[PDB]
Protein backbone atom coordinates (compact mmCIF):
# COMPACT_ATOMS: atom_id res chain seq x y z
CA UNK A 1 0.00 0.00 0.00
CA UNK A 2 2.29 3.05 -1.54
CA UNK A 3 0.49 5.80 -2.76
CA UNK A 4 2.47 9.09 -4.60
CA UNK A 5 1.05 12.38 -6.05
CA UNK A 6 1.52 12.90 -9.64
CA UNK A 7 3.95 15.47 -8.71
CA UNK A 8 6.15 12.90 -7.35
CA UNK A 9 5.76 11.16 -10.58
CA UNK A 10 7.00 14.56 -12.34
CA UNK A 11 9.77 14.90 -10.32
CA UNK A 12 11.17 11.12 -10.86
CA UNK A 13 10.78 11.57 -14.65
CA UNK A 14 12.78 15.10 -14.39
CA UNK A 15 15.43 13.81 -12.29
CA UNK A 16 15.77 10.81 -14.48
CA UNK A 17 15.70 12.99 -17.36
CA UNK A 18 18.24 15.44 -15.96
CA UNK A 19 20.95 12.32 -15.55
CA UNK A 20 19.77 10.22 -18.12
CA UNK A 21 23.67 8.45 -18.01
CA UNK A 22 23.75 8.44 -14.11
CA UNK A 23 21.69 6.66 -11.86
CA UNK A 24 20.29 8.61 -9.70
CA UNK A 25 18.62 8.45 -6.33
CA UNK A 26 16.34 10.70 -3.61
CA UNK A 27 13.92 10.94 -1.17
CA UNK A 28 9.85 11.21 -0.42
CA UNK A 29 8.21 12.51 2.06
CA UNK A 30 4.91 12.70 3.64
CA UNK A 31 2.74 13.86 5.85
CA UNK A 32 1.75 11.96 9.45
CA UNK A 33 -1.44 3.84 2.21
CA UNK A 34 0.88 6.47 3.11
CA UNK A 35 0.15 8.99 0.15
CA UNK A 36 3.85 10.84 -0.55
CA UNK A 37 2.86 14.68 -0.83
CA UNK A 38 6.42 15.64 -1.97
CA UNK A 39 9.80 14.73 -3.05
CA UNK A 40 13.51 15.81 -2.92
CA UNK A 41 16.32 14.37 -5.35
CA UNK A 42 19.58 13.77 -4.10
CA UNK A 43 23.27 13.68 -6.22
CA UNK A 44 23.40 11.03 -9.34
CA UNK A 45 26.08 9.04 -10.94
CA UNK A 46 27.93 7.40 -8.23
CA UNK A 47 25.75 6.80 -4.97
CA UNK A 48 27.75 4.48 -2.68
CA UNK A 49 29.30 7.00 -0.81
CA UNK A 50 27.88 7.22 2.86
CA UNK A 51 29.02 10.94 3.84
CA UNK A 52 26.91 12.90 1.12
CA UNK A 53 24.05 10.25 2.07
CA UNK A 54 24.51 11.04 5.65
CA UNK A 55 24.58 14.54 5.12
CA UNK A 56 21.58 14.80 2.95
CA UNK A 57 19.31 12.78 5.18
CA UNK A 58 19.98 15.30 8.32
CA UNK A 59 19.05 18.02 6.28
CA UNK A 60 16.02 15.62 4.17
CA UNK A 61 15.06 15.63 8.38
CA UNK A 62 15.67 19.09 9.24
CA UNK A 63 13.61 20.69 6.47
CA UNK A 64 10.69 18.17 6.64
CA UNK A 65 9.99 18.35 10.19
CA UNK A 66 10.75 21.85 10.25
CA UNK A 67 7.56 22.19 7.34
CA UNK A 68 5.54 18.87 9.49
CA UNK A 69 6.50 16.36 7.04
CA UNK A 70 8.41 13.43 7.71
CA UNK A 71 10.67 11.47 5.41
CA UNK A 72 8.95 8.24 4.85
CA UNK A 73 10.16 6.89 1.04
CA UNK A 74 13.23 6.15 -1.04
CA UNK A 75 13.46 6.46 -4.46
CA UNK A 76 16.65 5.08 -6.93
CA UNK A 77 17.02 4.91 -10.89
CA UNK A 78 19.63 2.63 -12.03
CA UNK A 79 22.17 3.17 -14.53
CA UNK A 80 21.93 0.40 -16.67
CA UNK A 81 19.13 -0.21 -19.08
CA UNK A 82 18.65 -3.87 -18.26
CA UNK A 83 19.01 -3.52 -14.10
CA UNK A 84 15.64 -3.19 -12.49
CA UNK A 85 16.92 -4.58 -9.16
CA UNK A 86 17.99 -2.88 -6.07
CA UNK A 87 21.35 -2.52 -4.99
CA UNK A 88 23.39 -2.43 -1.62
CA UNK A 89 22.87 1.06 -1.26
CA UNK A 90 19.03 1.19 -2.41
CA UNK A 91 18.12 -1.59 0.29
CA UNK A 92 20.59 -0.39 2.67
CA UNK A 93 19.42 3.24 3.03
CA UNK A 94 15.85 2.21 2.26
CA UNK A 95 16.01 -0.25 5.61
CA UNK A 96 17.51 3.11 7.44
CA UNK A 97 14.06 5.28 6.69
CA UNK A 98 11.86 2.54 6.71
CA UNK A 99 13.36 1.98 10.49
CA UNK A 100 11.41 5.32 11.57
CA UNK A 101 8.08 4.62 9.76
CA UNK A 102 7.12 1.05 8.78
CA UNK A 103 5.13 1.88 6.16
CA UNK A 104 8.11 3.65 4.13
CA UNK A 105 8.82 1.47 1.33
CA UNK A 106 11.38 1.92 -1.67
CA UNK A 107 10.53 2.41 -4.71
CA UNK A 108 13.48 2.11 -8.21
CA UNK A 109 12.57 3.78 -11.87
CA UNK A 110 12.48 1.02 -14.50
CA UNK A 111 14.15 2.93 -16.90
CA UNK A 112 13.65 0.09 -19.09
CA UNK A 113 10.12 1.90 -19.06
CA UNK A 114 11.05 5.03 -19.38
CA UNK A 115 9.56 7.07 -22.44
CA UNK A 116 8.96 10.60 -23.53
CA UNK A 117 5.68 10.19 -22.52
CA UNK A 118 5.72 8.21 -19.88
CA UNK A 119 3.25 5.03 -21.01
CA UNK A 120 3.58 2.89 -18.61
CA UNK A 121 4.29 3.14 -14.71
CA UNK A 122 8.04 3.29 -14.46
CA UNK A 123 8.57 3.66 -10.78
CA UNK A 124 8.37 0.19 -9.08
CA UNK A 125 7.23 0.00 -5.14
CA UNK A 126 9.50 -2.34 -2.98
CA UNK A 127 8.20 -3.51 0.61
CA UNK A 128 9.45 -4.46 3.21
CA UNK A 129 8.26 -7.55 4.77
CA UNK A 130 10.07 -10.92 6.56
CA UNK A 131 13.06 -8.88 6.41
CA UNK A 132 13.12 -8.83 2.67
CA UNK A 133 12.45 -6.40 0.53
CA UNK A 134 10.67 -7.53 -2.60
CA UNK A 135 8.45 -5.37 -5.28
CA UNK A 136 4.46 -4.84 -4.93
CA UNK A 137 2.24 -6.01 -7.56
CA UNK A 138 3.21 -4.12 -10.81
CA UNK A 139 0.00 -4.09 -12.07
CA UNK A 140 -1.21 -1.68 -8.96
CA UNK A 141 -1.73 1.86 -9.44
CA UNK A 142 0.77 4.21 -8.19
CA UNK A 143 0.25 7.99 -9.53
CA UNK A 144 -2.90 9.39 -7.87
CA UNK A 145 -4.09 10.87 -11.87
CA UNK A 146 -2.00 8.30 -14.13
CA UNK A 147 -3.32 10.13 -17.13
CA UNK A 148 -2.34 13.49 -15.30
CA UNK A 149 0.57 12.30 -14.62
CA UNK A 150 1.67 11.36 -18.49
CA UNK A 151 0.44 14.60 -19.60
CA UNK A 152 2.45 16.79 -17.00
CA UNK A 153 5.74 15.01 -17.77
CA UNK A 154 5.54 14.93 -21.33
CA UNK A 155 4.96 18.53 -21.06
CA UNK A 156 7.72 19.55 -18.93
CA UNK A 157 10.07 16.70 -20.87
CA UNK A 158 8.89 18.43 -24.49
CA UNK A 159 9.31 21.91 -22.53
CA UNK A 160 13.40 21.25 -21.53
CA UNK A 161 12.28 21.51 -17.78
CA UNK A 162 14.75 18.80 -16.64
CA UNK A 163 17.33 21.37 -17.72
CA UNK A 164 16.27 23.59 -15.54
CA UNK A 165 14.93 20.95 -12.87
CA UNK A 166 17.77 21.04 -9.23
CA UNK A 167 18.27 18.74 -7.36
CA UNK A 168 20.52 18.27 -4.04
CA UNK A 169 23.72 17.61 -6.15
CA UNK A 170 23.06 21.07 -7.61
CA UNK A 171 23.00 22.56 -3.91
CA UNK A 172 26.19 21.36 -2.78
CA UNK A 173 27.83 22.63 -6.01
CA UNK A 174 26.20 25.71 -4.97
CA UNK A 175 23.22 26.76 -2.36
CA UNK A 176 22.35 29.35 -4.62
CA UNK A 177 20.62 26.44 -6.45
CA UNK A 178 17.34 26.15 -4.49
CA UNK A 179 17.35 22.51 -3.73
CA UNK A 180 13.66 23.08 -2.44
CA UNK A 181 13.12 23.26 -6.02
CA UNK A 182 9.75 24.81 -5.86
CA UNK A 183 10.23 25.96 -9.77
CA UNK A 184 9.08 22.41 -10.64
CA UNK A 185 6.36 23.22 -8.41
CA UNK A 186 4.89 25.93 -10.07
CA UNK A 187 5.17 24.62 -13.79
CA UNK A 188 3.46 21.50 -11.94
CA UNK A 189 0.66 23.62 -10.68
CA UNK A 190 0.36 25.99 -13.93
CA UNK A 191 0.56 22.66 -16.19
CA UNK A 192 -2.47 21.52 -13.70
CA UNK B 1 23.56 10.16 15.40
CA UNK B 2 20.17 9.17 13.44
CA UNK B 3 21.64 8.76 10.40
CA UNK B 4 24.43 6.67 10.86
CA UNK B 5 24.20 4.37 7.89
CA UNK B 6 26.83 1.48 6.98
CA UNK B 7 27.43 1.30 3.44
CA UNK B 8 30.67 -1.31 3.94
CA UNK B 9 30.05 -5.28 4.10
CA UNK B 10 30.92 -7.54 1.22
CA UNK B 11 34.00 -6.41 -0.79
CA UNK B 12 33.34 -8.70 -3.64
CA UNK B 13 43.09 -10.10 -9.76
CA UNK B 14 43.85 -7.00 -7.44
CA UNK B 15 44.71 -3.29 -8.90
CA UNK B 16 48.54 -3.44 -10.13
CA UNK B 17 50.65 -1.38 -7.28
CA UNK B 18 47.74 -2.74 -4.54
CA UNK B 19 49.57 -4.81 -1.62
CA UNK B 20 46.45 -5.29 1.15
CA UNK B 21 48.96 -6.52 3.75
CA UNK B 22 49.79 -3.62 6.23
CA UNK B 23 53.47 -3.65 6.59
CA UNK B 24 55.69 -2.23 8.91
CA UNK B 25 58.77 -1.92 6.90
CA UNK B 26 60.20 1.63 6.83
CA UNK C 1 25.23 34.95 -31.97
CA UNK C 2 27.97 33.89 -34.04
CA UNK C 3 28.97 30.39 -35.64
CA UNK C 4 32.42 31.52 -33.59
CA UNK C 5 30.48 32.13 -29.89
CA UNK C 6 29.11 28.44 -30.72
CA UNK C 7 32.51 27.14 -31.43
CA UNK C 8 34.18 28.41 -28.91
CA UNK C 9 31.60 26.90 -26.70
CA UNK C 10 31.58 23.93 -27.93
CA UNK C 11 35.39 23.61 -27.86
CA UNK C 12 34.65 24.42 -24.22
CA UNK C 13 32.31 21.98 -23.56
CA UNK C 14 34.86 18.99 -25.17
CA UNK C 15 37.92 20.07 -22.83
CA UNK C 16 35.66 19.48 -20.01
CA UNK C 17 34.54 16.37 -20.52
CA UNK C 18 30.12 17.16 -20.38
CA UNK C 19 27.12 14.94 -21.25
CA UNK C 20 24.59 17.14 -21.93
CA UNK C 21 23.93 15.34 -25.05
CA UNK C 22 21.11 17.44 -26.24
CA UNK C 23 22.75 20.65 -26.11
CA UNK C 24 25.98 19.47 -27.71
CA UNK C 25 24.60 17.97 -30.32
CA UNK C 26 22.25 20.36 -31.06
CA UNK C 27 24.87 23.04 -31.35
CA UNK C 28 27.49 20.74 -33.37
CA UNK C 29 24.71 20.23 -35.57
CA UNK C 30 24.04 23.48 -36.19
CA UNK C 31 27.98 24.19 -36.34
CA UNK C 32 27.97 21.67 -39.21
CA UNK C 33 24.79 22.54 -40.83
CA UNK C 34 24.89 26.24 -40.95
CA UNK C 35 28.44 26.98 -40.49
CA UNK C 36 30.12 23.71 -41.96
CA UNK C 37 32.19 26.13 -44.22
CA UNK C 38 32.93 29.10 -42.36
CA UNK C 39 35.78 26.83 -40.79
CA UNK C 40 38.34 24.24 -41.97
CA UNK C 41 39.43 21.09 -39.94
CA UNK C 42 38.07 22.21 -36.93
CA UNK C 43 34.86 21.03 -36.98
CA UNK C 44 36.18 17.26 -37.59
CA UNK C 45 36.45 16.69 -33.86
CA UNK C 46 33.08 17.97 -33.62
CA UNK C 47 32.14 15.38 -35.80
CA UNK C 48 33.08 12.85 -33.44
CA UNK C 49 31.44 14.55 -30.00
CA UNK C 50 28.18 15.29 -32.90
CA UNK C 51 28.11 11.45 -33.36
CA UNK C 52 28.63 10.79 -29.10
CA UNK C 53 26.28 12.69 -28.43
CA UNK C 54 23.99 11.48 -30.84
CA UNK C 55 25.03 7.94 -29.20
CA UNK C 56 24.58 9.54 -26.04
CA UNK C 57 20.74 11.31 -27.15
CA UNK C 58 19.41 8.41 -29.11
CA UNK C 59 19.40 10.75 -32.72
CA UNK C 60 21.50 8.40 -34.63
CA UNK C 61 20.25 9.60 -37.87
CA UNK C 62 23.17 12.37 -37.99
CA UNK C 63 25.70 9.55 -36.23
CA UNK C 64 25.86 7.63 -39.81
CA UNK C 65 26.35 11.07 -41.93
CA UNK C 66 29.01 12.07 -39.25
CA UNK C 67 30.72 8.27 -39.76
CA UNK C 68 30.45 8.02 -43.42
CA UNK C 69 32.27 11.97 -43.71
CA UNK C 70 34.79 10.90 -41.57
CA UNK C 71 35.45 7.38 -42.76
CA UNK C 72 35.38 8.57 -46.18
CA UNK C 73 37.74 11.04 -45.02
CA UNK C 74 39.90 8.84 -42.93
CA UNK C 75 40.10 5.56 -44.82
CA UNK C 76 42.09 3.23 -42.36
CA UNK C 77 41.71 4.90 -39.32
CA UNK C 78 42.10 3.62 -35.80
CA UNK C 79 40.60 6.71 -34.41
CA UNK C 80 37.28 5.99 -37.36
CA UNK C 81 37.88 2.20 -35.92
CA UNK C 82 37.10 2.95 -32.50
CA UNK C 83 34.31 5.27 -33.43
CA UNK C 84 32.66 2.52 -35.62
CA UNK C 85 32.64 0.52 -32.71
CA UNK C 86 31.09 3.12 -30.37
CA UNK C 87 28.41 3.05 -32.81
CA UNK C 88 28.49 -0.39 -33.23
CA UNK C 89 27.76 -0.55 -29.45
CA UNK C 90 25.23 2.31 -29.62
CA UNK C 91 22.42 -0.50 -30.43
CA UNK C 92 24.39 -3.02 -28.05
CA UNK C 93 26.10 -4.50 -31.28
CA UNK C 94 29.04 -6.14 -28.68
CA UNK C 95 30.20 -9.37 -30.82
CA UNK C 96 30.73 -6.92 -33.84
CA UNK C 97 32.73 -4.23 -31.86
CA UNK C 98 34.73 -6.89 -29.97
CA UNK C 99 36.05 -7.99 -33.09
CA UNK C 100 36.69 -4.33 -34.77
CA UNK C 101 38.45 -3.42 -31.60
CA UNK C 102 40.24 -6.80 -31.69
CA UNK C 103 41.22 -6.17 -35.50
CA UNK C 104 42.66 -2.75 -33.98
CA UNK C 105 44.47 -4.36 -31.29
CA UNK C 106 46.36 -7.06 -33.90
CA UNK C 107 47.12 -4.10 -36.74
CA UNK C 108 48.58 -1.84 -33.27
CA UNK C 109 48.87 -3.26 -30.27
CA UNK C 110 49.71 -0.34 -28.10
CA UNK C 111 46.58 1.17 -28.81
CA UNK C 112 44.89 1.67 -25.58
CA UNK C 113 41.03 2.91 -27.19
CA UNK C 114 40.24 -0.18 -28.23
CA UNK C 115 40.95 -2.10 -24.38
CA UNK C 116 38.90 0.55 -23.16
CA UNK C 117 35.95 0.58 -25.57
CA UNK C 118 36.01 -3.18 -24.93
CA UNK C 119 35.94 -2.80 -21.10
CA UNK C 120 33.31 -0.40 -21.77
CA UNK C 121 31.21 -3.30 -23.47
CA UNK C 122 31.95 -5.67 -21.02
CA UNK C 123 30.80 -3.25 -18.24
CA UNK C 124 27.30 -2.70 -20.53
CA UNK C 125 26.72 -6.30 -20.28
CA UNK C 126 27.06 -6.12 -16.63
CA UNK C 127 30.14 -8.22 -16.18
CA UNK C 128 31.72 -5.63 -13.19
CA UNK C 129 33.65 -8.49 -11.93
CA UNK C 130 35.54 -9.30 -15.56
CA UNK C 131 35.44 -5.28 -15.96
CA UNK C 132 37.48 -5.05 -12.83
CA UNK C 133 40.01 -7.55 -14.15
CA UNK C 134 40.66 -6.38 -17.70
CA UNK C 135 41.06 -2.75 -16.11
CA UNK C 136 43.94 -4.30 -13.37
CA UNK C 137 45.33 -6.31 -16.34
CA UNK C 138 45.44 -3.10 -18.68
CA UNK C 139 46.88 -0.92 -16.39
CA UNK C 140 49.66 -3.78 -16.00
CA UNK C 141 50.86 -2.29 -18.80
CA UNK C 142 49.71 0.82 -18.56
CA UNK C 143 50.39 2.38 -15.18
CA UNK C 144 49.92 5.63 -14.87
CA UNK C 145 46.56 6.11 -17.23
CA UNK C 146 44.26 8.69 -14.67
CA UNK C 147 41.19 7.65 -16.18
CA UNK C 148 41.34 4.44 -16.17
CA UNK C 149 42.29 4.44 -12.42
CA UNK C 150 39.84 7.06 -11.46
CA UNK C 151 37.52 4.60 -13.29
CA UNK C 152 38.32 1.28 -11.43
CA UNK C 153 38.17 3.53 -8.56
CA UNK C 154 34.34 4.28 -9.42
CA UNK C 155 33.62 0.47 -10.38
CA UNK C 156 35.12 -0.62 -6.89
CA UNK C 157 32.88 2.08 -5.30
CA UNK C 158 29.81 0.75 -7.18
CA UNK C 159 31.05 -2.74 -6.09
CA UNK C 160 31.93 -1.78 -2.66
CA UNK C 161 35.71 -2.47 -2.22
CA UNK C 162 36.84 0.67 -0.51
CA UNK C 163 39.73 -0.64 0.47
CA UNK C 164 40.38 -0.84 -3.11
CA UNK C 165 38.91 2.39 -4.10
CA UNK C 166 40.70 3.90 -1.59
CA UNK C 167 44.25 2.89 -2.78
CA UNK C 168 43.19 3.55 -6.47
CA UNK C 169 42.24 7.55 -4.77
CA UNK C 170 45.81 7.63 -3.15
CA UNK C 171 47.59 6.75 -6.25
CA UNK C 172 45.38 9.39 -8.19
CA UNK C 173 45.99 11.92 -5.89
CA UNK C 174 49.83 10.79 -6.26
CA UNK C 175 49.13 11.66 -10.18
CA UNK C 176 47.68 14.76 -8.76
CA UNK C 177 48.64 16.45 -6.11
CA UNK C 178 46.54 19.84 -6.61
CA UNK C 179 43.14 18.50 -7.44
CA UNK C 180 41.11 18.60 -4.74
CA UNK C 181 38.22 16.79 -5.94
CA UNK C 182 40.55 13.79 -5.78
CA UNK C 183 40.97 14.58 -1.57
CA UNK C 184 37.17 15.70 -1.19
CA UNK C 185 36.69 11.39 -2.86
CA UNK C 186 39.22 9.87 -0.91
CA UNK C 187 38.34 11.46 2.26
CA UNK C 188 34.55 10.02 1.11
CA UNK C 189 35.90 7.24 0.65
CA UNK C 190 37.73 6.59 3.90
CA UNK C 191 34.81 7.81 5.83
CA UNK C 192 32.68 5.26 4.03
CA UNK C 193 35.39 2.59 4.44
CA UNK C 194 35.63 2.67 8.26
CA UNK C 195 35.85 3.89 11.45
CA UNK C 196 38.22 6.39 13.84
CA UNK C 197 41.69 4.50 11.79
CA UNK C 198 39.92 6.14 8.41
CA UNK C 199 37.54 9.05 10.18
CA UNK C 200 41.01 10.61 10.99
CA UNK C 201 41.97 10.47 7.10
CA UNK C 202 38.90 11.43 6.02
CA UNK C 203 38.91 14.58 8.17
CA UNK C 204 42.64 15.35 7.13
CA UNK C 205 41.96 14.94 3.16
CA UNK C 206 38.75 17.18 3.61
CA UNK C 207 41.23 19.80 5.41
CA UNK C 208 42.90 19.16 2.71
CA UNK C 209 40.34 19.76 0.01
CA UNK C 210 38.85 23.04 1.76
CA UNK C 211 42.63 24.24 1.71
CA UNK C 212 42.76 23.37 -1.63
CA UNK C 213 39.32 24.90 -2.55
CA UNK C 214 37.57 27.44 0.33
CA UNK C 215 34.44 27.06 -2.06
CA UNK C 216 34.33 23.12 -1.62
CA UNK C 217 31.48 23.91 0.75
CA UNK C 218 30.39 19.80 0.69
CA UNK C 219 34.05 18.71 1.40
CA UNK C 220 33.48 21.61 4.54
CA UNK C 221 30.21 20.16 5.72
CA UNK C 222 31.95 16.36 5.39
CA UNK C 223 34.60 17.57 7.53
CA UNK C 224 32.25 18.89 9.80
CA UNK C 225 30.38 15.50 10.06
CA UNK C 226 33.51 13.63 10.02
CA UNK C 227 34.69 15.38 13.27
CA UNK C 228 31.23 15.13 14.83
CA UNK C 229 30.89 11.54 14.34
CA UNK C 230 34.87 11.42 15.96
CA UNK C 231 33.53 13.26 18.86
CA UNK C 232 30.11 10.91 19.20
CA UNK C 233 32.96 7.94 18.22
CA UNK C 234 33.31 6.55 22.09
CA UNK C 235 37.16 5.46 21.64
CA UNK C 236 38.03 9.32 20.78
CA UNK C 237 40.65 9.91 23.18
CA UNK C 238 39.99 13.17 25.16
CA UNK C 239 42.47 15.32 23.30
CA UNK C 240 41.13 13.79 20.28
CA UNK C 241 37.60 14.27 21.19
CA UNK C 242 38.89 17.95 22.28
CA UNK C 243 40.52 18.46 18.83
CA UNK C 244 37.64 17.07 16.58
CA UNK C 245 34.83 18.78 18.64
CA UNK C 246 37.21 22.10 17.77
CA UNK C 247 37.17 21.17 14.51
CA UNK C 248 33.72 20.47 14.42
CA UNK C 249 32.96 23.74 16.05
CA UNK C 250 35.04 25.65 13.32
CA UNK C 251 33.63 24.05 9.87
CA UNK C 252 30.01 24.85 12.18
CA UNK C 253 30.84 28.80 12.04
CA UNK C 254 32.21 28.20 8.07
CA UNK C 255 29.07 26.60 7.41
CA UNK C 256 26.95 29.43 9.17
CA UNK C 257 29.18 32.03 7.18
CA UNK C 258 28.57 29.89 4.34
CA UNK C 259 25.31 30.14 4.71
CA UNK C 260 24.72 33.75 5.57
CA UNK C 261 26.95 34.74 1.93
CA UNK C 262 24.12 32.20 0.20
CA UNK C 263 21.30 34.21 1.96
CA UNK C 264 23.22 37.70 0.87
CA UNK C 265 23.52 36.91 -2.90
CA UNK C 266 20.31 35.65 -3.36
CA UNK C 267 16.60 36.82 -2.39
CA UNK C 268 14.35 34.10 -1.36
CA UNK C 269 13.51 31.87 2.07
CA UNK C 270 15.50 31.31 4.31
CA UNK C 271 16.37 28.06 4.05
CA UNK C 272 19.96 28.60 4.51
CA UNK C 273 18.46 29.44 8.19
CA UNK C 274 16.40 26.12 7.94
CA UNK C 275 20.23 24.68 7.56
CA UNK C 276 22.30 26.07 10.28
CA UNK C 277 18.85 25.14 12.42
CA UNK C 278 19.57 21.95 11.34
CA UNK C 279 23.50 22.30 11.79
CA UNK C 280 23.19 23.59 15.76
CA UNK C 281 21.24 20.43 16.41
Amino acid sequence: GVKLTTQAYCKMVLHGAKYPHCAVNGLLVAEKHTLFVDCIPLFHGTLALAPMLEVALTLIDSWCKDHSYVIAGYYQANERVKDASPNQVAEKVASRIAEGFSDTALIMVDNTKFTMDCVAPTIHVYEHHENRWRCRDPHHDYCEDWPEAQRISASLLDSRSYETLVDFDNHLDDIRNDWTNPEINKAVLHLC
Amino acid sequence: FKWAIELSGPGGLYPVGYLDKQVPDT
Amino acid sequence: VTWEEMRDKMRKWREENSRNSEQIVEVGEELINEYASKLGDDIWIIYEQVMIAALDYGRDDLALFCLQELRRQFPGSHRVKRLTGMRFEAMERYDDAIQLYDRILQEDPTNTAARKRKIAIRKAQGKNVEAIRELNEYLEQFVGDQEAWHELAELYINEHDYAKAAFCLEELMMTNPHNHLYCQQYAEVKYTQGGLENLELSRKYFAQALKLNNRNMRALFGLYMSASHIASNPKASAKTKKDNMKYASWAASQINRAYQFAGRSKKETKYSLKAVEDMLE
